[PDB]
C-alpha cells in the first residue's frame, strides 16, 4: 500500500492530515481564557435518548490546576490523559511543586509523533488543555495529532469549529469576566449544536487558581442556561 | 525512635518524638516523623528515614493517581497495600521501614495499618513502633479506652512518648501529635520533651524518682 | 515481530478496519440490556440456524466476569473469549491490590481500553465484538448498565441493544421505555426484555436466553419453561 | 521494503469478515467427511479418508482420528500438518493440566485452549490461520458425554450430532432427521455409516475408505475406553449394518 | 575487582612559574621482583601534555592507548587539530577522571592513580590528579604513592602555596624534582636509579627527558656503622 | 578485595539566617594521615542562587555536585527557563541520591539559599536521601564538635536569663551575617585545634537576594 | 540440612526367575518427627516400576513428570514405554539439572513385554545409571540395604521365595535405619500380573 | 507464625491457628486470623515467614477464585492441594522461596467426604486424619495419636482440639495468645466464636 | 511519481523523493534569517500564528550557552534534533570539560538526519535549521537540510518567501561581516534582511523573534517587548 510516516508531495504527513478529518467530525469543544479563570465546554452529543449523558466522560481533570476538553476520536484520548496525570504528579513527585501548563502540554504533544512501523497510528483526538500556574497564569492550549501546540485566548475545535471560531473571533476581549466567559461559550455551543442546548447534554468547567479545576453541575449550568435566554432576549 | 497511632470514639490519634541518632551521636532533636501523605492520610517513620520517605511521598503520589481515574477517595486498606506490595518487591534488598499508615473514610471509619519491610500488613487499633515502643504501650495499654475524648487522647499520646523519651536514650527531642478525622488530620504542635517533662511531673505528680 | 498498522486513517477521516470490526457486530446475534428499579436483565438472541445443538455444553451468549458482574456481546465470538478471560483476570487482581470488587464502571472502562489498544497497536487488528457490561458495584443497589464497541468508546445505558437487527429492537426500547418509572420489580423487567426480543427473534422458543442480576452478588439464568411463560403471556395480551 | 508482498492474513473485509478464516473454511470443505454423534451411553467418531489407494497401507495410516489422552479424541477436517501441529499442543496441555491438578482435563477446558491458539492467528502475528477443524469427542466426570467442533477462526460450540468437512449441508440435514435424545452407541454407529454412505462422493462406501471410533462407558466398571477400530473391525461393522 | 600484577610506584610533579615538571622511574615491579627496568611511565599527548601513571602496568598501556586514540580522534573532521581545537590539558584529564570513576563504579577499576601535568591555550598551567576511586584534586604539588609521604614535604618547601608558584623558576623546580628522585631511591624498595622527566614551559614548550639517572648520593658513613648496638668490631 | 568508598575528610557548615544563607566549608583534602591539597573547593555555586556542598567521599561528592548542576540547566530547558526554588532542588536532590539507594554516595550533602518568601534555608541531606530543612547544620569530620557549640550560640540552649534561675529562657533574638560569620569562623578555628582533618582554610559562600558571595579565611596548617 | 536425608525412606529392587521385585518402606518425616506411615515411594507407569528416594518434593515432581512424559511417550509410539528405554529418560532428566539437581536416588524395575526379560537399574542424583544383574538399593538405610542385600541374595529365585529375600532384606534394613520404617510394601512383577503386599513391622 | 493445627472428623475438617503476631520483642497482635477461604468449601490456613505468609495465601486465594468464576465450578480440596504443593515446590528452587507452610482443610462435595492436606515450604504434601507445621505436632500428636477415631463427630473434635491446645498452652515457652477455630463441612465454612 | 512511497528508493534519474517532500515542508514553513560577523552571531525569525486569538509559534531554540538554534518546518522534528543538540553538547562539556565546536555540531546532525534517508519504515525530518554559535575559532552560522546537507555560511535564510532575504545578504555581505563589537547593528542588518522576505503583514512586536551569541554574550533569546527596539 504505502508507509505510514509517508510525506505528501505538498510536504505534509498523510496520517496527520487524515487524523484533522476525524477531528472535524467530532463533537463540539470551546475554551475561552480570561484573567479571572479559563472555561471549557463541550457538546456531549448523546446517540439515543436512552444512553445517559451523565456517563458521557469529554471534559477531564489532570491535575488541580490544570483541565482537558477533547473531541474526535475521544477513545484514543484515554491513553493521552493517563499521560498527562502521570506527567503532572512525577514531576510533582520529583520537585515538589505544580508543574507548568505548558510542560504539561508539551509532554503530551511528544507522544503525538510516535506512531511509524511505537504506536501503528496517530491520534484521532484534538485536546484543548486549559489552566493555571505561577508564572504564566491562566493559559488555555489547543494539542493537535500534529505534535504541535497553540496557545490561545479562545479556541474552538470539532464540527462546528470555524464556525465557532469566527464568533469568537468578534466576541472576545482581555477584559472578560468569568461569568461572561461562561454565557459565551453556552452561547456559542448552542449555535453551532444541531440539537436543542439544555443542562444534560452540554457541559461546563472551569479552572481558577483559588478552587481549581471544578466541572460544573448539571443544576448549575442549567441556571446559565436560563440566565443566557433572558439576556438574548433583553434585546 | 518512638512513634504510636491508635483509633478511638474521635477518630485516629498519631504520635511520634524528634529524635534522630547515628550510633550514641545525636544527628538531631527536630526530625520529622509523621509523614503526611496527603490532607486524609498520616505515616510514621520508624527504621530507614530515607526509605519511609522515600516511599511514603511516593505513595501520596499513588493515591492522587488513583482518585483522579477513579473520581473517589482511596480506601485506608488499598493506600496501605500499595505501599507493602512496594516493599515486598524488593523484600531481601535491605530497606528498613517500620510505619502507621491512617486515615479516616466513610466507608472504613478511621484505620490503621501497621506495614513492615519484611511485607507484613496488620489492621489494628493500637500500633507502637521504634527503640522506645515498648514504654509507649506501658502508658497505652493502661490508659486506653474507645470512649476517650479527643483532649484525653491527644494527652495521653503525648504522655505515652514522653514516657519513652525519659527511658529510651535514642528517643526524645520533642513530640508531634496529630488528630486525623474524616475530614482530614489536624495537625496539634510540637511539643519539646525538656519542657513538657517538667510540666508533666508538676502537674500529674509523676516521675517521681527524677529531682526536679 | 509482525510490526504492520492494519488501522490506519483513510482521506475522509475514518479508520475502515475499526468500522468493518462494527461490521462484524452488525452480523451476530442480538443482545438486549435492560434494568430496571432493583435488577438488570440480560437477554440474548440463539439464531435457530443450529440444531442438534448440546445447549449444556455449549458456550453461553452470558458471562460472569465476577460473582457481581456479567457481560454479553455481539460480535465474533472466538474474539469475546479474550476480552472476558482479560476482564476476569482483572477483577481477581483489583480484589487482590485494592480489598474491594471492581466497579461496573471500572470493568468496563478496562473492557473498552483493551478494545481501544487494538486500535492503534502494530500488528493487530480491532476486536470484532460490542459488548454489554452489566452488575452492581460492592455495597451498592442502585443498577449498572454500560456498553463498549470495537473502537474503545464506552457509554452508561438506561437500556440498550446490539446485533443484528438492533435498529428495530432499540427503536421498540425508545417508545416502551420510561425513565420516570422503569421496570419496578423483576417481572416486569424481564418481560420488558422478552418482549424486545420478540420484535426481532422469529419463534420464542430457545431462541431467547434471559439473565437476571440482582444486588449483592444474586445472579440467576432462567430456564426454557420460565421464558416461555413470559411468551406466552405477551402474545396472549396482543390478542386483543 | 517488504510491505509489498504482505497478504495481511489478519484483517476484516468491508463486510467485516475475515478473509483468510473464509477461504480455509472454503479449503476444509473439500475435505474428507468427518462425523460426530453423542448417545447416552457413549460418542461415536466416523470419517472418510479421500480418495485412497490400493497400495495405501491402511492398516498403520492415521488422517482423520486422533487420540489427545485416554479420555478425549478428534476427527480432522482439513490439512493433516496442519492438524497434527495442534493436536500435539492439545497432548501437552493435557497433561500439563494433570501435573497441576492431578485430575484429568475437562473437555471443555482443553477445546476452549486450542480454539483460542486458533483465535490468536486470526487477530495476531501476520501469519495464516490453521486450515483445520476438528470435532471433539469426549468424557469427563462434570458433564459426561461431549461432542464438540473448532474451526480455523477460533469459535467453538457443542452439538448432539455434528458434520465437517465435506457435504455438511446435507450431512447436517441426514442427522437431524435420524437423530433422537434416547438413542444408544450401536445406533449411532448406523446413523454415521448410513450419513456417510450418502453423503459421499464415492460410488460406494468400503472399510478401506473409512476411519472409526468410539468412546464408551462399556469398559468394565466406571471407567471410559477408546477404541480405534482396525481395518478389519470396519469391515465388520459395514456388514453388520447392512452397508456391504 | 582484580589485583594489580606489574606495577609502577611514585610519579611526582610540581608547578613553577612559566609551566609544570613530572617525573617518574623507569621501573615496572613484579611484587618483590624488579622485573621490568626500561617502562615508561610518562606519556606525552601532543606538545602540551604529559600524563603519568602509577599503578597496575596493564591498564596503564590500556590507558595510553585510550589517549593515542584520542589525539586520532580528536583529528577527524577538525581542520583546527593542531590549533584552536587542538587536546587541552584539561579536557585529557577530565576524560580519564570520567572513565576512572565509570569502572570505579562498575567495580572494576583501572588499578592507577594518575597525575596530569600541561599547560594550557591561555598559558596557565594545569596540574591534577586521578586515582582508580575516581577522586581528584589539584595543588601546587602533586605525588602518587610513597611520593605523596616523602617527595610532597620536599617540593612543598619550594611551592608552600599558590604565591610562591610566580617566584619558582625551573631550574630550582627542576632540581627540587631531581633530589625528590634521590630520596626516593633511598627509601622507596619499588624504586629503580633510572627515571624519566618532563617540563611543559609556555615559552619553551615539552621537554622530555629520558634515560636519567639518581646522582651525587651519600653511602660513605655507612663504612662507619657497625653491628646493631653493642657490637664495635 | 577493592574498596570503592575512600574518606577525604573535610568539615562543611549551613547556617539559615532570616533573610540570607551561608554555607561554609574547609579547603583541606586528604586520606588518612597525608594531606593531598591545602585548597580544594568543597562548597560549590549551583546557578538559581542555590550553594551545594557533598562531604565525605570527594569522588562521590563531585559526581552529586555534577550531576546536579546537571539537572538546574536541564529543569531550565523543560521548563521555559523557570527558577529552581530551593525546596524544589531539594527533592530532587533525594531522588539523585534515592537513586543509588543499593550503592549510595557516600557523602552527607547541604544546600543553602533562600525559599519563596525570600527568608534563610538550609536543607540536610543523609547518604541515601533523607532530607530535612534546618535552621542549623554542620556535617562532616568535625560535625560533632561544632554543632554542640551551634546550640548554645545560635539557638541558645541551656542558657536562661539571669535573676530568673531557669524559668525564663533567653530569647531567641535574630542573628545579622555579621554575627553568623563570626561563630562560623570560631567554630572552624575551634575545630581546627582539635581535629587532624580540619586545617588549611577556610571558604565561605554567603546567599542573599543580591547574589552569592564568597568569603575565604586562613586556618592552621598542621 | 542434607536434602537427601531430610524425609528419610528406602527402596530396593531385585531380579529372579522371569520376574522382578521392588520394595519401599513407608516414612515419610521432618528428620526426627514422623509426618506420615502411608507415604509409597514406588510408582508405575505401565509395566515399568518407578521406586523413588530422597527429597519428598522431588520424589512427588519427578513421579508427576515421568507420568506426564511416559503418558506423551505412549500417544506418540502407541505403545507402552519399556525398561530399558525408562531408565534413559531418567537419566537425560536428571542430568538436563546437572547444577540444580532433584535430591532423588531413583529404582527403575520392569520385565521387557518383547522379549520377557527381567531389568532393574539404580541412579544417582544426577543421572549416573547402576545396571545391576542381581540388585539395586537406595534411601537413607542404603548401607544397611548392601549388607543384606549382599548376604541374603542368591540368583534365579522364583517369585515367591524372591519376595521373602526381598521382604527380610527391607525389614532388617530399615529396623536399622532411624529414618526408615513405620511400614513396608513389595511388589513381585512378573509378565502379566503383579502382586503388592503390605509387609507387618516394627511402628517405631 | 507459630501453631497450626487441623483435624479431620466424620464430616468436617477443624482447623485451629494461633491469635498471636510477635515482632521480636513485642506481640503486635493478638487476635490475628491466620486462615484465607479459597472456595466456598475450602479453607487454608498458613504459617510461617512475615509478609510471605499473607502474599502466598492471597496469591493463591485469587487464583482459585479465577477459576471458580472462569469454570463456573468449585475444584475439589485434591485439585486446590495439588496446585498449591506446584507453587511451593516451584517456589523453593526460586531466587528467594516463599518460607510458608500450609494446611487446607476442604469438604469434597462430590465425595461427600472431608479432606485434610498438609503441605510444607519445600512442597511436600501429604493427605492425613491430623496435622500440623513447626514444633506443634510435637507437642499434639502424642494426643491425636491416643485419642483420635475417623469416626468423630464435630463435637468430640473439638473437645480433643481442646486437649491439645491446653497441653500447648502448658508445655510451650511462647505464649500464642489462644487459637480461632474454623470448621469446614458440606454446608460451607463457619468459625467457632467461642473457644 | 513510482518511487516516492518510501525514503528507500531510488528513483531512475538518482533521486529521493521523500527527502525532496520534506524539503518542500521547509519552503511552506515561515522565514527565518541567519548572519553573523566576526564578534558575533545572530539569528532572526517571523513567528507565524493560526489565528488573531492564536499565539505565535516560537521558532528559536537554545542548545548551550554559546549556541544555539532557529527551525522552519515541522516544529516536533526540531524539538527531537535541538534535544539532541542540547545531550551532545552536554556531553562535551561533562565528560571532556570542552564546549562543542559549532562545525562539529553539524556534522552530527548530518549523520543523524541521514540515517533516517537510507533506512526503512522511518521518514526523514520535516525541518531546516539555522544554527549559531561562538567557540574556540570564533562565530558561525550553520545551514541543516534533512537531506543531511549542513553548509557553514556568512548569512543565509529558509522558509517562505527567503530568497529575498538572501539575495538581500548576499549584496550586504562585505558590510554586515565588519559588524564587529557592536550586537544593535548587527540585528539590524538582520531584521532589515528579514524584511525584504514579508509580504502584506508587517513586523510586530509580538510577531518579531531575535536571537544572538558572541564573543562576551551567551546565547539569549529576544521576544515581546525586548524586540520592540528593532521594529
Ligand atoms: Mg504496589
Ligand atoms: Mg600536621
Ligand atoms: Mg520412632
Amino acid at each position: 500500500d504505502r508507509g505510514v510516516s509517508t510525506f505528501s508531495p505538498e510536504g505534509r504527513l498523510f496520517q496527520v492530515e487524515y487524523s484533522l478529518e476525524a477531528i472535524k467530525l467530532g463533537s463540539t469543544a470551546i475554551g475561552i481564557a480570561t484573567k479571572e479563570g479559563v472555561v471549557l465546554g463541550v457538546e456531549k452529543r448523546a446517540t439515543s435518548p436512552l444512553l445517559e449523558s451523565d456517563s458521557i466522560e469529554k471534559i477531564v481533570e489532570i491535575d488541580r490546576h490544570i483541565g482537558c476538553a477533547m473531541s474526535g476520536l475521544t477513545a484514543d484520548a484515554r491513553s493521552m490523559i493517563e499521560h498527562a496525570r502521570t506527567a503532572a504528579v512525577t514531576h510533582n513527585l520529583y520537585y515538589d511543586e505544580d508543574i507548568n501548563v505548558e510542560s504539561l502540554t508539551q509532554s503530551v504533544c511528544d507522544l503525538a509523533l510516535r506512531f511509524g512501523e511505537l504506536m501503528s497510528r496517530p491520534f484521532g483526538v484534538a485536546l484543548l488543555i486549559a489552566g493555571h500556574d505561577a508564572d504564566d497564569g491562566y493559559q488555555l492550549f489547543h494539542a493537535e495529532p500534529s505534535g504541535t501546540f497553540y496557545r490561545y485566548n479562545a479556541k474552538a475545535i470539532g464540527s462546528g469549529s470555524e464556525g465557532a471560531q469566527a464568533e469568537l473571533l468578534n466576541e472576545w476581549h482581555s477584559s472578560l469576566t468569568l461569568k461572561e466567559a461562561e454565557l459565551l461559550v453556552l452561547k456559542i455551543l448552542k449555535q453551532v449544536m444541531e440539537e436543542k442546548l439544555d443542562e444534560n447534554n452540554a457541559q461546563l468547567s472551569c479552572i481558577t487558581k483559588q478552587d481549581g479545576f471544578k466541572i460544573y453541575d448539571n443544576e448549575k449550568t442549567a441556571e446559565l442556561i436560563k440566565e443566557l435566554k433572558e439576556k438574548e432576549a433583553a434585546e | 525512635t518512638t512513634t504510636l497511632a491508635f483509633r478511638f470514639q474521635g477518630g485516629i490519634i498519631v504520635a511520634v518524638d524528634s529524635r534522630a541518632t547515628a550510633g550514641n551521636w545525636v544527628a538531631s532533636q527536630t526530625v520529622k516523623k509523621v509523614i503526611e501523605i496527603n490532607p486524609f492520610l498520616l505515616g510514621t517513620i520508624a527504621g530507614g528515614a530515607a526509605d519511609c520517605q522515600f516511599w511514603e511521598t511516593w505513595l501520596g503520589s499513588q493515591c492522587r493517581l488513583h482518585e483522579l481515574r477513579e473520581k473517589e477517595r482511596i480506601s485506608v486498606a488499598a493506600a496501605s497495600k500499595i505501599l507493602s506490595n512496594l516493599v515486598y518487591q524488593y523484600k531481601g534488598a535491605g530497606l528498613s521501614m517500620g510505619t502507621m499508615i491512617c486515615g479516616y473514610t466513610r466507608k472504613e471509619g478511621p484505620t490503621i495499618y501497621y506495614v513492615d519491610s519484611d511485607g507484613t500488613r496488620l489492621k489494628g487499633d493500637i500500633f507502637c513502633v521504634g527503640s522506645g515502643q515498648t514504654f509507649a504501650y506501658g502508658v497505652l495499654d493502661s490508659n486506653y479506652k474507645w470512649d476517650l475524648s479527643v483532649e484525653d487522647a491527644l494527652y495521653l499520646g503525648k504522655r505515652s512518648i514522653l514516657a519513652a523519651a525519659h527511658r529510651d536514650a535514642y528517643s526524645g527531642g520533642s513530640v508531634n501529635l496529630y488528630h486525623v478525622t474524616e475530614d482530614g488530620w489536624i495537625y496539634h504542635g510540637n511539643h519539646d520533651v525538656g519542657e513538657l517533662f517538667w510540666k508533666v511531673k508538676e502537674e500529674e505528680g509523676s516521675f517521681n524518682n527524677v529531682i526536679g | 515481530g509482525y510490526d504492520r498498522a492494519l488501522s490506519i486513517f483513510s482521506p475522509d477521516g475514518h479508520i475502515f478496519q475499526v468500522e468493518y470490526a462494527l461490521e462484524a457486530v452488525k452480523r451476530g446475534t442480538c443482545a438486549v440490556g435492560v434494568k430496571g428499579k432493583n435488577c438488570v436483565v440480560l437477554g440474548c438472541e440463539r439464531r435457530s440456524t443450529l440444531k442438534l445443538q448440546d445447549t449444556r455444553i455449549t458456550p453461553s451468549k452470558v458471562s460472569k466476569i465476577d460473582s457481581h458482574v456479567v457481560l454479553s456481546f455481539s460480535g465474533l465470538n472466538a474474539d469475546s473469549r479474550i476480552l472476558i478471560e482479560k476482564a476476569r483476570v482483572e477483577a481477581q487482581s483489583h480484589r487482590l491490590t485494592l480489598e474491594d470488587p471492581v466497579t461496573v464502571e471500572y470493568l468496563t472502562r478496562y473492557v473498552a481500553g483493551v478494545q481501544q489498544r487494538y486500535t492503534q497497536s502494530g500488528g493487530v487488528r480491532p476486536f470484532g465484538v460490542s459488548t454489554l457490561i452489566a452488575g452492581f458495584d460492592p455495597r451498592d443497589d442502585e443498577p449498572k448498565l454500560y456498553q463498549t464497541e470495537p473502537s474503545g468508546i464506552y457509554s452508561s445505558w438506561s437500556a440498550q441493544t446490539i446485533g443484528r437487527n438492533s435498529k428495530t429492537v432499540r427503536e421498540f426500547l425508545e417508545k416502551n421505555y420510561d425513565r420516570k418509572e422503569p421496570p419496578a420489580t423483576v417481572e416486569e423487567c424481564v418481560k420488558l426484555t422478552v418482549r424486545s426480543l420478540l420484535e426481532v427473534v422469529q419463534t420464542g422458543a430457545k431462541n431467547i436466553e434471559i439473565t437476571v442480576v440482582k444486588p449483592d452478588s444474586d445472579i440467576v439464568a432462567l430456564s426454557s419453561e420460565e421464558i416461555n411463560q413470559y411468551v406466552t403471556q405477551i402474545e396472549q395480551e396482543k390478542q386483543e | 521494503g517488504s510491505r509489498r508482498y504482505d497478504s495481511r492474513t489478519t484483517i476484516f473485509s468491508p463486510e467485516g469478515r475475515l478473509y483468510q478464516v473464509e477461504y480455509a473454511l472454503e479449503s476444509i470443505s473439500h475435505a474428507g467427511t468427518a462425523i460426530g454423534i453423542m448417545a447416552s451411553d457413549g460418542i461415536v467418531l466416523a470419517a472418510e479418508r479421500k480418495v485412497t489407494s490400493t497400495l495405501l497401507e491402511q492398516d498403520t495410516s492415521t488422517e482423520k482420528l486422533y487420540k489427545l489422552n485416554d479420555k478425549i479424541a478428534v476427527a480432522v477436517a482439513g490439512l493433516t500438518a496442519d492438524a497434527e501441529i495442534l493436536i500435539n499442543t492439545a497432548r501437552i496441555h493435557a497433561q500439563n493440566y494433570l501435573k497441576t491438578y492431578n485430575e484429568d482435563i475437562p473437555v471443555e477446558i482443553l477445546v476452549r485452549r486450542l480454539s483460542d491458539i486458533k483465535q490468536g492467528y486470526t487477530q495476531h502475528g501476520g501469519l495464516r490461520p490453521f486450515g483445520v477443524s476438528f470435532i471433539y469427542a469426549g468424557y469427563d466426570d462434570r458433564y459426561g458425554y461431549q461432542l464438540y467442533t473448532s474451526n480455523p477462526s477460533g469459535n467453538y460450540t457443542g452439538w448432539k450430532a455434528i458434520s465437517v468437512g465435506a457435504n455438511t449441508s446435507a450431512a447436517q440435514t441426514l442427522l437431524q432427521m435420524d437423530y433422537k435424545d434416547d438413542m444408544k452407541v450401536d445406533d449411532a454407529i448406523e446413523l454415521a455409516l448410513k450419513t456417510l454412505s450418502k453423503t459421499t462422493d464415492s460410488s460406494a462406501l468400503t472399510y478401506d475408505r473409512l476411519e472409526f471410533a468410539t468412546i464408551r462407558k462399556g469398559a468394565n466398571d466406571g471407567e471410559v475406553y477408546q477404541k480405534i477400530f482396525k481395518p478389519q473391525e470396519i469391515k465388520d461393522i459395514l456388514v453388520k449394518t447392512g452397508i456391504t | 575487582t582484580q589485583q594489580p600484577i606489574v606495577t609502577g610506584t611514585s610519579v611526582i610533579s610540581m608547578k613553577y612559574d612559566n609551566g609544570v615538571i613530572i617525573a617518574a622511574d623507569n621501573l615496572g615491579s613484579y611484587g618483590s621482583l624488579l622485573r621490568f627496568n626500561g617502562v615508561e611511565r610518562l606519556i606525552p599527548v601532543g606538545d602540551n601534555t604529559v600524563v603519568g601513571i602509577s599503578g597496575d602496568i596493564s591498564d596503564m598501556q590500556h590507558i595510553e592507548r585510550l589517549l593515542k586514540d584520542l589525539v586520532t580522534e580528536n583529528a577527524y573532521d577538525n581542520p583546527l587539530a593542531d590549533a584552536e581545537e587542538a587536546l587541552e590539558p584539561s579536557y585529557i584529564f577530565e576524560y580519564l577522571a570520567t572513565v576512572m570513576y565509570q569502572r570505579r563504579s562498575k567495580m572494576n577499576p583501572l588499578w592507577n592513580a594518575i597525575i596530569v601535568a600541561g599547560v594550557q591555550s591561555n598559558g596557565d598551567q594545569f596540574l591534577r590528579y586521578v586515582n582508580l576511586l575516581g577522586v581528584t584534586y589539584s595543588s601546587p604539588t602533586l605525588a602518587t604513592g610513597f611520593g605523596a609521604h616523602m617527595a610532597n614535604p620536599l617540593l612543598r618547601k619550594v611551592v608552600d602555596r599558590e604565591s610562591d608558584i610566580p617566584k619558582t623558576t625551573v631550574q630550582v623546580a627542576e632540581e627540587a624534582i631531581v633530589n625528590a628522585m634521590r630520596v626516593l631511591y633511598y627509601r622507596d624498595a619499588r624504586s629503580s636509579r633510572n627515571f624519566s622527566l618532563a617540563i611543559i614551559d609556555k615559552n619553551t614548550g615539552l621537554t622530555f627527558k629520558k634515560n636519567l639517572q639518581v646522582e651525587n648520593m651519600k653511602w660513605d658513613f655507612a663504612k662507619d656503622i657497625k653491628g646493631y648496638g653493642t657490637q664495635k668490631i | 578485595q577493592f574498596n570503592p568508598y575512600g574518606d577525604n575528610g573535610g568539615t562543611i557548615l549551613g547556617i539559615a539566617g532570616e533573610d540570607f544563607a551561608v554555607l561554609a566549608g574547609d579547603t583541606r583534602n586528604i586520606t588518612d594521615y597525608s594531606i593531598n591539597s591545602r585548597y580544594e573547593p568543597k562548597v560549590f555555586d549551583c546557578g538559581d542562587n542555590i550553594v551545594m556542598s557533598a562531604n565525605g567521599f570527594a569522588a562521590d561528592g563531585d559526581a552529586l555536585v555534577k550531576r546536579f548542576k546537571n539537572s538546574v540547566k536541564w529543569y531550565h530547558f523543560d521548563h521555559n527557563d523557570k527558577k529552581l526554588s530551593i525546596n524544589s532542588a531539594a527533592r530532587n536532590i533525594q531522588h539523585l541520591l534515592y537513586g543509588k539507594r543499593f550503592f549510595p554516595y557516600y557523602v552527607h550533602t547541604i544546600i543553602a539559599g533562600l525559599d519563596e518568601d525570600g527568608k534563610g534555608a538550609v536543607y540536610s541531606f543523609d547518604p541515601v536521601g533523607s532530607y530535612e530543612r534546618e535552621q542549623c547544620r554542620a556535617g562532616g569530620a568535625a560535625a560533632s564538635l561544632i554543632m554542640p557549640f551551634l546550640d548554645n550560640q545560635v539557638n541558645f540552649k541551656n542558657q536562661y536569663e539571669p535573676g530568673t534561675n531557669g524559668k525564663v529562657k533567653k530569647p531567641l533574638k535574630y542573628l545579622s551575617v555579621e554575627e553568623v560569620i563570626k561563630l562560623v569562623r570560631d567554630s572552624f578555628t575551634s575545630a581546627t585545634e582539635r581535629h587532624i582533618q580540619v586545617g588549611d582554610g577556610l571558604e565561605i559562600l554567603i546567599v542573599t537576594k543580591d547574589g552569592v558571595r564568597k568569603e575565604f579565611y586562613e586556618l592552621k596548617r598542621d | 540440612s542434607d536434602p537427601s536425608s531430610i524425609n528419610g525412606g528406602i527402596v530396593v529392587a531385585m531380579t529372579g526367575k522371569d520376574c522382578v521385585a521392588i520394595a519401599c518402606d513407608l516414612r515419610l518425616g521432618s528428620q526426627s518427627l514422623g509426618v506420615s506411615n502411608k507415604f509409597e515411594k514406588i510408582f508405575h507407569y505401565g509395566h515399568v516400576f518407578l521406586g523413588i528416594t530422597g527429597l519428598a518434593t522431588d520424589v512427588t515432581t519427578l513421579n508427576e513428570m515421568f507420568r506426564y512424559k511416559t503418558n506423551l511417550y505412549k500417544l506418540k509410539e502407541e505403545r507402552a514405554i519399556e525398561p530399558e528405554t525408562f531408565t534413559q529418560l531418567v537419566s537425560s532428566s536428571l542430568y538436563e539439572r546437572r547444577f540444580g539437581p532433584y535430591f532423588v536416588g531413583p529404582v527403575v524395575a520392569g520385565i521387557n513385554s518383547k522379549s520377557g526379560k527381567p531389568f532393574i537399574a539404580g541412579f544417582d542424583l544426577i543421572g549416573c545409571i547402576d545396571e545391576a544383574k542381581d540388585f539395586i538399593v537406595s534411601g537413607t538405610a542404603s548401607d544397611q540395604l548392601f549388607g543384606m542385600c549382599e548376604s541374603l541374595y542368591e540368583p534365579n529365585l522364583e517369585p515367591e521365595d524372591l519376595f521373602e529375600t526381598i521382604s527380610q532384606a527391607l525389614l532388617n534394613a530399615a529396623d536399622r535405619d532411624a529414618l526408615s520404617g513405620w511400614g513396608a510394601v513389595v511388589y513381585i512383577i512378573k509378565k502379566d500380573e503383579v502382586v503388592k503386599r503390605y509387609l507387618k513391622m516394627r511402628q517405631d | 507464625m507459630d501453631i497450626i493445627l487441623g483435624i479431620r472428623v466424620q464430616d468436617s475438617v477443624i482447623l485451629a491457628s494461633s491469635k498471636a503476631v510477635t515482632r521480636g520483642i513485642s506481640v503486635l497482635k493478638d487476635s490475628d486470623d491466620k486462615t484465607r477461604q479459597l472456595s466456598p468449601h475450602t479453607l487454608m490456613s498458613f504459617a510461617g515467614e512475615a509478609g510471605d505468609t499473607v502474599q502466598f495465601a492471597e496469591y493463591i486465594q485469587a487464583n482459585i477464585q479465577l477459576y471458580s468464576i472462569r469454570e463456573d465450578y468449585e475444584l475439589s480440596p485434591q485439585a486446590v492441594s495439588s496446585f498449591v504443593r506446584q507453587e511451593l515446590a516451584k517456589s523453593i528452587r526460586s531466587r528467594r522461596p516463599y518460607q510458608v507452610n500450609v494446611l487446607i482443610g476442604g469438604y469434597d462435595k462430590k465425595k461427600n467426604k472431608p479432606e485434610l492436606y498438609q503441605i510444607d515450604y519445600l512442597g511436600t504434601k501429604v493427605e492425613l486424619p491430623y496435622g500440623a507445621h513447626g514444633y506443634s505436632g510435637f507437642y499434639t500428636f502424642s494426643l491425636l495419636d491416643h485419642h483420635y477415631r475417623p469416626d468423630m463427630t464435630t463435637e468430640e473434635g473439638l473437645d480433643l482440639l481442646k486437649l491439645c491446645v491446653q497441653e500447648l498452652e502448658k508445655r510451650m515457652p511462647m505464649d500464642f495468645k489462644g487459637v480461632i477455630v474454623k470448621i469446614v463441612d458440606k454446608d460451607g465454612i463457619r468459625q467457632v466464636d467461642d473457644f | 511519481n513510482n518511487y516516492d512511497g518510501d525514503t528507500v528508493t531510488f528513483s531512475p534519474t538518482g533521486r529521493l523523493f521523500q527527502v525532496e517532500y520534506a524539503l518542500e515542508a521547509i519552503k511552506q514553513g515561515s522565514v527565518t534569517v541567519g548572519l553573523r560577523s566576526n564578534t558575533h552571531a545572530v539569528l532572526v525569525a517571523l513567528k507565524r500564528n493560526a489565528d488573531e486569538l492564536s499565539s505565535y509559534q516560537k521558532k528559536i531554540i537554545k542548545c548551550d550557552e554559546h549556541m544555539g538554534l532557529s527551525l522552519a518546518g515541522l516544529a516536533p522534528d526540531a524539538r527531537v534534533l535541538s534535544n539532541y543538540l542540547r545531550q551532545q553538547c552536554n556531553y562535551s562539556s561533562l565528560v571532556f570539560n570542552r564546549k562543542l565546536a559549532v562545525e562539529r555540531a553539524g556534522h552530527l546532525l548530518c549523520d543523524k538526519a541521514q540515517k533516517n534517508t537510507q533506512s526503512y519504515g522511518g521518514r526523514p525530518y520535516g525541518v531546516g535549521l539555522l544554527i549559531i554559535g561562538y567557540d574556540k575559532s570564533g562565530a558561525h552560522l550553520l545551514e541543516f537540510q534533512p537531506s543531511g546537507n549542513v553548509t557553514e555560511l556568512y548569512g543565509t535564510a529558509i522558509g517562505a518567501r527567503s530568497q529575498g532575504a538572501k539575495t538581500y545578504l548576499e549584496r550586504t555581505l562585505d558590510t554586515f561581516i565588519k559588524i564587529d563589537g557592536n550586537p544593535d547593528e548587527l540585528i539590524k542588518a538582520g531584521v532589515e534582511a528579514i524584511s525584504q522576505s514579508l509580504r502584506d503583514e508587517s513586523l510586530t512586536v509580538d510577531n518579531l523573534s531575535i536571537a544572538i551569541v558572541g564573543k562576551d554574550t551567551p546565547f539569549t533569546i529576544y521576544d515581546g517587548e525586548a524586540v520592540a527596539k528593532y521594529i
